[PDB]
């Protein structure tokens, strides 16, 4: 991985010793060129994954995350140019070696091969994605929100770390292969009871799982756009992607203590995608929605099934880049009205048509429009669960339903009706803004083409 | 007042001093590279350029040589009267059962 | 030619022959003649002409072929090195039989269509074999989870051996 | 800028835990978890009984 | 609006028409491979275990 | 635990047991990162004190670099020689008390029995 | 079948033609209106000739030409069945949507936005012909959801309106709870027949399917504004009057009774479900029509009668007569 | 600009209260 | 102007592409650490042909 890990961090000299104006162009374009190599790693077989050396290995499940995860920093720089403009020159070039930094500590972690070596750099994610909404969001709420986000992750991945430390000193290793070929029932007692929430928990918290989800509508809506797009987008699913490894040491186990998890979650889906219902902040409504999409992420993950396996994976990668243009079509509204609040600028269709299709499309994305990926995601999940307990379809119903309501909502709310009379500021969209929804939804919609490359190992 | 503080500043527009702006910086030379390093590097190069790499992959994950060794198999053992395929995973001639 | 018939069987095809009982043109036969003309023979042009090229510079491409290796049963527990090479056999086996159950499942759903009104009678052998292989998958690769492996199809299969040889017992108890 | 206040961020310093709250918060919170647990427990415990007895129909189920 | 949809256009069609014409002659005139039985005593390479000219350049160069 | 070692020459810093182990490379990519801490250490310190990061001083961040690298190879020399240690006591005591680790006999997974339990 | 395939596909490919010249802009605006008619009028023909094949020898066949995907044990691939009711009405719907079209060019002729009618008249069509010719789930549930969003857009066109809004939602509302028996069926047949193709479900013919067509009644409930799930319809009105000819009359409100009509294999073998469509349709077609006996809008008055209509449609798939109610939606 | 002052604020329990929030809300006392 | 203001402000577009260069070798070096089942698997392993000395880099 030392192909990708190494041009990553040469983009920090590159924003540093780049012209004052040429830092945006320099590490934008560069950022781009590493996304592209990243295709590299499809290079997937479909007996043995990619093992690249003691440290790092690449396979069906971590594969699509990375090439998310890199071809997102392109689309931070993007989103970030406007409202950093009037920015001191060294806090501008800080700005970029954070989210340098969070993509370094991405790639490493969802290819690291030890899992002590993951939960350092699982763990490390925390202080770039701190300091990004501490230093560089708008309002004074962004402060008691990074300590929410920074002591909900650390309440839960800490007793991670005594758990995975005490299964190395009883298995002898952590390597993910050798787990693979090791690994041994878990014997139904009140320690293992313990062990299973110990290596459950940190990653829960992280999906999140309904009710340990209060750090999220405070983190997402409080960031500046960049941390917004990789808070919903990538690191929503260090989780998914944790629980989709560490199921593997905790069978039988899973059978009984999932239950309280799934509970929580089918029921926690129909409490957000209502919350959403009756949201006064647009920014806010978005960050539920990915409460309500992970939580069938935990169910899929929790019964696992081949089919609820491959429908996480395309889940987790379909959210990410709908997730991430909503936020961006957010922002393109704060960024003329400076507000919030949903019911401030109505009929924004009759003066932006080109970016009201975006709206469109980015709806029709989030209610799971057929053959979208989101709709493959969110099929598998729904067809895995009902074989688990045929009752279940009720629930997955009901959701479906209360998501076009909140989802067209956000688009006859904002789009349609007539415009407000004393918003005169509303310029037309400019090409920065339309290319950063057109590097949104077109590989979203071309990955129908070909859904098989997120599909996951079980494919 | 409180203190000696600036007055917020009201915002600027970019398409006032630059009707042609692309909105990426206020100067134009600047304005346009960037719009141009997006574009290729984004649309002629990722998009077009990594949907035919993905397109052409060599057999992702062997599913076309599972269906041709499958096809073999199917016409051998129908060739000998042998099962399609047996409900015994591993030849229980090699397994020693607990009792 | 393209396709072996064994493993996709075609009955033979019983078309009957024209028998006009009316005066009025057959609307079908003179668009058959004009699809023919228009349609059918610049196509094959543009086909021929391409087929040359290939004859032109032929090259070949191979089929990979994996020799048999030890099974999970034959390695030593915690053998990472023998175990490694057992499971990913019994991951390409997995594969394999997947395509197999799609082989026989496209059987089913031709014959189906084929025989029109009548499959009911005339697919009762296509059926049989899928309710065989069917069985058969499932034995071996049914209830395993998300996480499945040689080692788990193991288990299953003991398992199941167990019930079947307690149930010899109870059988000749008489 | 009253109204959006007044929805999210004025709730929680007016809260005072009564008997009203505490148990409204406890059967519309806690109830509906509680409920489908045993609407889903009691569904797979019947479930698993029968596939142990071999006679819940599975046999063209390859699909999980 | 225009001129962005303009600009969406033309970067697509830059390296989209030449992709397009290049997958057209090389479909014709290279053409795909014959599957065939291996030779005694010969040792395909890993790349040779694929039909199509461009899959075959992508695991020979990359791979 | 090693304190008490029975060859443990006490209070030096390298024994002399020492130099019959391979010593660091000089491309050791541990004893690159060290230097890599100084070169960081020279420029925080042009940044502390108002002088250009990059160029001001490279007198100064050489003597940086040297110093990191040159005390850690020998940071390195000890830190293999106490792992050397570690393993060398570790498998003279387990040659000296074969009774406290027997080979255990080692079946195989067509004989052992691991009970299945069905993911439905 | 060289003729009666490449034919049965051109009338879909002709379809989505001025979709893709309008994007890539090779055309030229002002006739965008003639020229989605005239690719209807071409679409109409050519669609005649496999119909007459079929009429001539009774010829039907299934085209999987593309594999999309393979998930174990089920393999999709884009499949179109050629059979009874796909040569009866493509040719219908093409020869209305003809008429709608050429009476939209001077019904909207003063809008300014004639040309996105056009693409949204068209784009629905194309949905309307994907559900029809589907031979598996999945591809009947593209155009099953893709008829249901086109309905949304066009329902909402004077978008200033909050009256159309509203009823644009209202439909969504109706149909995402029909949505549910029809995500119910395929998973119903899914775990229980592994397959989403007609051609293995009808192979099979599961003797206890009582659950999977309860869920496709319940789709077939929203999609085709029976009791219960009516109201949706009646307040489709608010669009332009070419939508709710085109639309909410004569093609799009037939695609739940066209969903029982594909699966009479099941239900001719299933009395417990006949009874509950002839007595859902029953009510659908009273009460509806009792509606329309006082309704002063025009548009309202013809919006109850197709309800009445589709009631009587149901009631016919009650009796066990899936082509007679086949036939009355063509007529 | 908009302060704490005018933003809502705890349950008001005497009429001095009562009256600053009626005329926070723009409405008239006896209409709070 | 002529190799100077476009070599100054243009030499950084070398440091990507050079760094995946770099990080491309060392994987190249890293695999010649872990030949020690090269040409020696159940699976893989034959007679090497005349002129091929490593079945691998
Ligand atoms: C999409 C747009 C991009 C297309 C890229 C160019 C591809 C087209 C060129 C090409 O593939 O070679 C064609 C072909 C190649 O030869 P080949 O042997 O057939 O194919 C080689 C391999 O077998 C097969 O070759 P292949 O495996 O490379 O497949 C070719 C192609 C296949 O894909 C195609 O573009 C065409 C496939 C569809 C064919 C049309 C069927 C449509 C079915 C309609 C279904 C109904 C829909 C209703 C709703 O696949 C791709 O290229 C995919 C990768 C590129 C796209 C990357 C992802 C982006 C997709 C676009 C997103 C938007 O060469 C020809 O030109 C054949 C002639 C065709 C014209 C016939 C004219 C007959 C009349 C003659 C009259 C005059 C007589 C004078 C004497
Ligand atoms: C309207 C379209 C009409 C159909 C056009 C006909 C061609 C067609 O559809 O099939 C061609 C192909 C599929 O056709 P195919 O699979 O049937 O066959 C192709 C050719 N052979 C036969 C040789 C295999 O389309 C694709 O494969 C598109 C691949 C999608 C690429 C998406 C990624 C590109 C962007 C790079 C990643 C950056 C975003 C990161 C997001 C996260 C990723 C995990
Ligand atoms: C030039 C062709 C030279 C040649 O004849 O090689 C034939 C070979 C035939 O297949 P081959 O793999 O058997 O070639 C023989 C092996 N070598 C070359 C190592 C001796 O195919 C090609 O090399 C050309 C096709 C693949 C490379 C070009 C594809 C790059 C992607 C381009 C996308 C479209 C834009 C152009
Ligand atoms: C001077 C006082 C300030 C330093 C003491 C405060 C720091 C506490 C930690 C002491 C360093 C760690 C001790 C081990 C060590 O490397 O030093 C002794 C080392 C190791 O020798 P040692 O094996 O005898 O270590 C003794 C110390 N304990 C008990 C902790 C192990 O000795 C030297 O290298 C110096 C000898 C040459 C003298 C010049
Ligand atoms: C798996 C995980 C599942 C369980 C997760 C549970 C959720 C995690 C716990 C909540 C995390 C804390 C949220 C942030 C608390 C906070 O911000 O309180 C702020 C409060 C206001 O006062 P203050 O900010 O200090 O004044 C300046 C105002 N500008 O300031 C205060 O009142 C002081 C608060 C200090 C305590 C907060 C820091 C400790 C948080 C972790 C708990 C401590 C460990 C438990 C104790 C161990 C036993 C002794
Ligand atoms: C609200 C606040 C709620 C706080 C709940 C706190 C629960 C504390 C539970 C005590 C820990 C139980 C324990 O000691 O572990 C069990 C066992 C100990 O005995 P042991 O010697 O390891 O037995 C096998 C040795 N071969 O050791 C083991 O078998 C391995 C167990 C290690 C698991 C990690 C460390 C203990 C669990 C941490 C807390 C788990 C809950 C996480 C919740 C996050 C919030
Ligand atoms: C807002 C906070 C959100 C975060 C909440 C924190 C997570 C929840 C805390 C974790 C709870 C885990 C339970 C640990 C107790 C020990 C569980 C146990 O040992 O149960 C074993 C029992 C026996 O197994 P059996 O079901 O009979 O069948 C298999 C037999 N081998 O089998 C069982 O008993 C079944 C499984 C355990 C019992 C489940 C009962 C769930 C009740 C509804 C839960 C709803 C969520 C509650 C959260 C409130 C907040
Ligand atoms: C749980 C079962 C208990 C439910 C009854 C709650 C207790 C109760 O009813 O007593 C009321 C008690 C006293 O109130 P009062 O006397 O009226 O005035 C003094 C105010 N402290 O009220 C109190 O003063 C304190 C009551 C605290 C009770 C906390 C437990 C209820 C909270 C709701 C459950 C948690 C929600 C979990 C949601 C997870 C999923 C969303
Ligand atoms: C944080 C890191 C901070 C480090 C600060 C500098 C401290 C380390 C200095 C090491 C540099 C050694 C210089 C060269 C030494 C040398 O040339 O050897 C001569 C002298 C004595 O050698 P001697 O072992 O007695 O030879 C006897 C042979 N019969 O050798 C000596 O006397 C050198 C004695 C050095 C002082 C003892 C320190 C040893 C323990 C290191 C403490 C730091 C450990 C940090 C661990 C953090 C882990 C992450
Ligand atoms: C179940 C529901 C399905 C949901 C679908 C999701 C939405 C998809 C959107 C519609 C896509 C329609 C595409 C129809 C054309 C098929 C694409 C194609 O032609 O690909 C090449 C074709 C496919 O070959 P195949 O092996 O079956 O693909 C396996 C992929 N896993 O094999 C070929 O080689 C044919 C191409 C060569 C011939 C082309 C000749 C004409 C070229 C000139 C005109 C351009
Ligand atoms: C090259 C090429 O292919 O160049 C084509 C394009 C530009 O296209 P253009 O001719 O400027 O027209 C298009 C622009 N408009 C419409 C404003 C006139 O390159 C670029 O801008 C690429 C970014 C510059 C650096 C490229 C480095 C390549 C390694
Ligand atoms: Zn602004």
């Amino acid at each position: 991985m030392l192909k990708y890990i190494i041009p990553t961090i040469m983009l920090m000299p590159l924003t540093w010793l780049s012209k004052n104006n040429m830092i945006w162009v320099n590490s934008t374009a560069h950022s781009l060129l590493i996304s592209f190599t990243s295709l590299l790693l499809m290079n997937q077989f479909g007996d043995n994954s990619l093992n690249f050396s003691l440290l790092f290995f690449s396979d069906s499940l971590s594969t699509p995350l990375l090439i998310l995860t890199m071809w997102l920093l392109p689309l931070m720089l993007m989103a970030s140019q406007h409202h950093l403009s009037k920015e001191n020159l060294t806090r501008k070039k800080l700005f970029i070696t954070m989210l340098i930094s969070l993509q370094l500590f991405l790639i490493m972690t969802f290819t690291a091969m030890e899992l002590i070596l993951f939960y350092i750099l699982f763990e490390a994610t925390l202080v770039p994605t701190l300091i990004i909404i501490t230093r560089w969001g708008n309002q004074t709420e962004r402060l008691n929100a990074g300590l929410y986000f920074l002591f909900y992750t650390l309440a839960g991945s800490l007793p991670l770390l005594v758990a995975l430390i005490y299964i190395q000193n009883t298995v002898g290793s952590l390597n993910f292969l050798m787990l693979q070929y090791w690994v041994q029932p878990v014997h139904n007692s009140w320690s293992n009871v313990f062990m299973w929430l110990a290596c459950m928990m940190a990653f829960m918290v992280k999906m999140p799982l309904y009710g340990l989800h209060l750090w999220l509508p405070k983190a997402h809506v409080e960031a500046p756009i960049a941390g917004s797009m990789v808070l919903a987008a990538v690191l929503l699913k260090l989780g998914g992607y944790g629980m989709l490894r560490i199921t593997l040491i905790l069978n039988p186990m899973t059978d009984f203590m999932a239950y309280p998890f799934i509970m929580l979650s089918l029921w926690g889906m129909i409490m957000t995608s209502s919350i959403c219902l009756r949201q006064t902040d647009l920014k806010s409504l978005i960050a539920y929605s990915s409460v309500s999409h992970m939580a069938l992420v935990i169910v899929a993950i929790l019964i696992q099934t081949p089919w609820s396996y491959m429908g996480a994976t395309a889940l987790m990668i379909a959210h990410g880049l709908t997730s991430s243009m909503l936020f961006c079509l957010a922002n393109s509204n704060y960024e003329r009205i400076h507000s919030r609040t949903m019911i401030l600028a109505r009929g924004l269709q009759t003066l932006l048509p080109l970016m009201a299709t975006w709206w469109l499309l980015a709806s029709l994305t989030n209610l799971a429009l057929p053959p979208t990926i989101n709709l493959i995601g969110e099929l598998f999940v729904v067809m895995s669960t009902f074989s688990w307990s045929n009752i279940t379809i009720i629930l997955m119903g009901v959701n479906m339903v209360i998501t076009a309501l909140y989802s067209l909502y956000m688009l006859i709310m904002t789009q349609r009706g007539k415009y407000t009379y004393h918003i005169n500021n509303i310029s037309p969209s400019f090409t920065r803004e339309n290319a950063l929804m057109s590097l949104h939804i077109l590989p979203l919609l071309l990955l129908t083409l070909n859904p098989k490359i997120i599909l996951g190992p079980l494919y | 007042l409180r203190w000696q503080e600036d007055p917020e500043p009201e915002d600027e527009n970019l398409y006032e001093k630059n009707p042609d702006s692309h909105g990426y910086d206020k100067d134009p030379a600047v304005d346009i590279w960037n719009m141009r390093v997006v574009f290729f590097f984004g649309f002629s190069i990722v998009l077009v350029l990594g949907s035919t790499f993905v397109a052409y992959l060599p057999d992702y994950r062997m599913q076309e040589w599972a269906r041709r060794e499958a096809e073999r198999l199917v016409k051998y053992r129908e060739a000998h009267g042998l099962p399609i395929m047996e409900s015994n995973c591993f030849d229980p001639s090699k397994i020693q059962l607990p009792e | 030619d393209s396709w072996d018939k064994d493993v996709y069987p075609e009955p033979p095809r019983r078309t009957p022959a024209p028998s006009p009982q009316t005066s009025l043109p057959n609307p079908i036969t003179y668009l058959t003649k004009a699809f023919d003309l228009l349609v059918d023979r610049p196509v094959t042009l543009v086909r021929e002409f391409i087929e040359r090229q290939h004859a032109k510079n032929k090259y070949y491409y191979y089929h990979r072929e994996f020799r048999r290796v030890p099974d999970i049963t034959e390695c030593q527990e915690k053998d990472v090195l023998c175990m490694f090479e057992a499971e990913m056999q019994w991951r390409r086996d997995y594969k394999v039989d997947q395509e197999i159950v799609n082989i026989i499942q496209e059987r089913l759903k031709a014959c189906q269509q084929r025989e029109g009104e009548s499959h009911r009678q005339n697919c009762a052998k296509e059926l049989e074999q899928f309710t065989q292989v069917v069985k058969a998958y499932q034995d071996r690769y049914h209830d395993l989870g998300a996480h499945y492996s040689a080692r788990k199809c193991l288990a299953k299969q003991k398992q199941r051996m167990l019930a079947e040889r307690k149930a010899a017992k109870e059988a000749a108890a008489a | 800028v009253r109204w959006t206040y007044a929805r999210s961020a004025n709730i929680y310093p007016n809260f005072r835990p009564n008997t009203k709250t505490s148990l409204l918060g406890a059967l519309f919170g806690i109830g509906p978890l509680v409920f489908w647990y045993y609407v889903f427990k009691t569904d797979r415990d019947r479930k698993e009984k029968l596939i142990q007895e071999g006679k819940l129909d599975r046999t063209f189920n390859i699909s999980y | 609006d225009k001129r962005f949809l303009k600009l969406l256009r033309f970067y697509i069609l830059l390296t989209g028409i030449p992709v397009a014409i290049g997958i057209t002659l090389i479909n014709v005139f290279i053409g795909e491979a014959e599957l065939a039985e291996i030779p005694e005593g010969y040792v395909p390479e890993h790349w040779e275990y694929f039909k199509h000219p461009i899959s075959r350049w992508i695991a020979r160069t990359f791979f | 635990m090693m304190t008490g070692r029975q060859g443990r020459a006490t209070f030096q810093f390298l024994p002399d047991e020492a130099r019959s182990l391979p010593p660091p490379k000089l491309t050791d990519p541990r004893l690159a990162f060290v230097g890599f801490l100084g070169y960081c250490s020279g420029l925080i310190d042009n940044a502390i004190r108002r002088r250009p990061v990059l160029l001001a001083g490279l007198h100064r961040q050489l003597l940086y670099i040297t110093s990191f690298v040159f005390v850690g190879y020998y940071l390195l020399k000890r830190q293999d020689y106490m792992y050397a240690v570690r393993d060398h006591d570790m498998f003279s005591y387990i040659k000296s008390h074969p009774e406290d680790f027997p080979e255990k006999d080692k079946k195989t997974y067509g004989e052992v029995f691991e009970e299945f339990h069905p993911v439905r | 079948m060289n003729m009666f395939s490449s034919l049965s596909l051109v009338t879909l490919l002709l379809l989505t033609m001025p979709i893709m010249m309008m994007s890539f802009n090779t055309y030229k605006p002002s006739n965008y209106p003639l020229y989605v008619k005239t690719a209807i009028s071409y679409a109409f023909i050519t669609s005649m000739i496999p119909t007459m094949m079929f009429i001539h020898s009774g010829q039907e066949l299934i085209i999987s030409n593309w594999h999309w995907l393979t998930i174990q044990t089920l393999k999709l691939s884009l499949s179109f069945k050629m059979d009874y009711f796909s040569m009866m009405f493509i040719p219908v719907a093409l020869f209305v949507t003809w008429s709608i079209m050429e009476f939209s060019m001077w019904y909207m002729y003063s809008d300014p936005n004639i040309n996105k009618f056009f693409k949204y008249l068209l784009l629905f069509l194309i949905t309307m012909l994907i559900l029809v010719t589907a031979n598996n789930l999945f591809q009947l549930f593209i155009g099953w959801e893709g008829v249901g969003i086109m309905s949304f857009l066009l329902i909402g066109w004077w978008y200033g309106r909050a009256d159309a809004n509203t009823a644009a939602l209202q439909a969504i509302l109706y149909n995402r709870i029909g949505d549910i028996g029809f995500i119910l069926a395929m998973a119903w047949f899914l775990t229980n027949l592994n397959t989403w193709d007609l051609q293995q479900i009808f192979m099979l013919n599961p003797s206890d399917s009582n659950m999977p067509l309860i869920g496709l009644a319940l789709a077939a409930t929203g999609k085709s504004a029976q009791f219960g799930l009516h109201p949706w319809l009646p307040s489709a009105m608010e669009g332009p009057t070419p939508v709710s000819a085109l639309l909410h009359s004569s093609t799009m409100v037939v695609a739940g009774i066209f969903l029982l009509i594909r699966f009479y294999p099941l239900t001719e073998n299933n009395k417990y479900i006949q009874s509950i469509t002839l007595c859902l349709g029953a009510i659908t077609t009273l009460f509806t029509a009792m509606c329309a006996l006082t309704q002063n809008d025009i548009k309202k008055i013809i919006a109850f009668s197709t309800s009445s209509q589709l009631g009587l449609m149901m009631v016919t798939i009650g009796i066990n007569q899936p082509y007679l109610a086949f036939l009355h939606i063509c007529t | 600009h908009i302060t704490k002052d005018m933003l809502p604020g705890p349950y008001p329990k005497t009429p001095e209260e009562r009256a600053a929030a009626a005329k926070k809300y723009n409405m008239r006392v006896e209409d709070y | 102007m002529n190799l100077l203001q476009v070599v100054r402000d243009h030499w950084v577009h070398v440091l990507v592409p050079m760094g995946f260069v770099f990080g491309y070798y060392l994987d190249r070096k890293n695999d010649e650490k872990l030949t020690a089942f090269r040409n020696k698997s159940l699976l893989y392993k034959r007679e090497l042909k005349p002129n091929e000395e490593v079945t691998w880099k």
